[PDB]
């Protein structure tokens, strides 16, 4: 079963930087892995499938790259739109399922 | 009975025109697959290797 | 004006069941997946079931094999679920979801969610 490992345990950085998080999945999923970005008490939205198909609605300064056990996001421009918690995803076969991270919080 | 599968290779966009009376390039010049065709079609990432 | 509303929140004693409603409307209900996903207080989203486009398979993920059952009537396309033997853990926030393919079998991906229902016990 996959369980992802997500690094930093958090982000503290100023708006208009590089913000660049990891995820290390436990083990090959091929291309397949999601982010979901969650703003406090907001509804998640997707924002990468295929771990690096850019989701319709995402403007361009949202990137992520990786394949196997090697995912990360990057933000080109931090704005208090995307100040936000952060989660990657994924499916499986046994038990079929889905597993979640932990987490990731960002702060100014 | 008769259960015929294929295996292709084939290029990430043009996988969608590959379904029953269905045209562009490989509809025409490289396959046909038959019309009202009740079959399955599956597909997966294989730049890995 | 392409949304789903769930509905058929309430608070029940443990051990009881309760019947909960998804309706959809602005498109096709019967030519999409359903999902319902349950975000328990405070926690992350937790696949609870799903239905395919033509109603001929479901799974569950574990925490509730056996225990809910979904089903769709297209007649007023809508969907339902019903309930059985509900715990403490069960409180949350069922976001009724649609699939994100129109006719492939993947099962991937939410791409349009309820308002969400709380639901405590």
């Amino acid at each position: 079963e996959i369980v992802l490992t997500q690094s930093p345990a958090t982000l503290s950085l100023s708006p208009g930087e590089r913000a660049t998080l990891s995820c290390r999945a436990s083990q090959s999923v091929s291309t397949y892995l999601a982010w979901y970005q969650q703003k406090f008490g907001q509804a998640p939205r997707l924002l990468i499938y295929d771990a690096s198909n850019r989701a319709t609605g995402i403007p361009a300064r949202f990137s992520g790259s990786g394949s196997g056990t090697d995912f990360t996001l990057t933000i080109s421009s931090l704005e208090p739109e995307d100040f936000a918690v952060y989660y990657c995803q994924c499916r499986s076969n046994w038990p079929p399922g889905i597993t979640f991270g932990q987490g990731t919080r960002l702060e100014i | 009975t008769n259960v015929y599968a294929d295996s292709f290779v084939i290029r990430g966009d043009e996988v969608r025109q590959i379904a029953p009376g269905q045209t562009g390039k490989i509809a025409d010049y490289n396959y046909k697959l038959p019309d009202d065709f009740t079959g399955c079609v599956i597909a997966w990432n294989s730049n890995n290797l | 004006q392409v949304q789903l509303v769930e509905s058929g929140g309430g608070v029940v004693q443990p051990g009881r069941s309760l019947r909960l409603s998804c309706a959809a409307s602005g498109f096709t209900f019967s030519s999409y997946g359903m999902h319902w996903v349950r975000q328990a207080p405070g926690k992350g989203l937790e696949w609870v079931a799903v239905i395919w486009y033509d109603g001929t398979n479901t799974y569950y993920a574990d925490s509730v094999k056996g225990r809910f059952t979904i089903s769709r009537d297209n007649s007023k396309n809508t969907l339902y679920l019903q309930m059985n033997s509900l715990r403490a853990e069960d409180t949350a926030v069922y976001y009724c979801a649609r699939d994100l393919a129109y006719r492939d079998y993947v099962w991937r991906y939410f791409d349009l969610w309820g308002r969400g229902t709380l639901v405590t016990v």
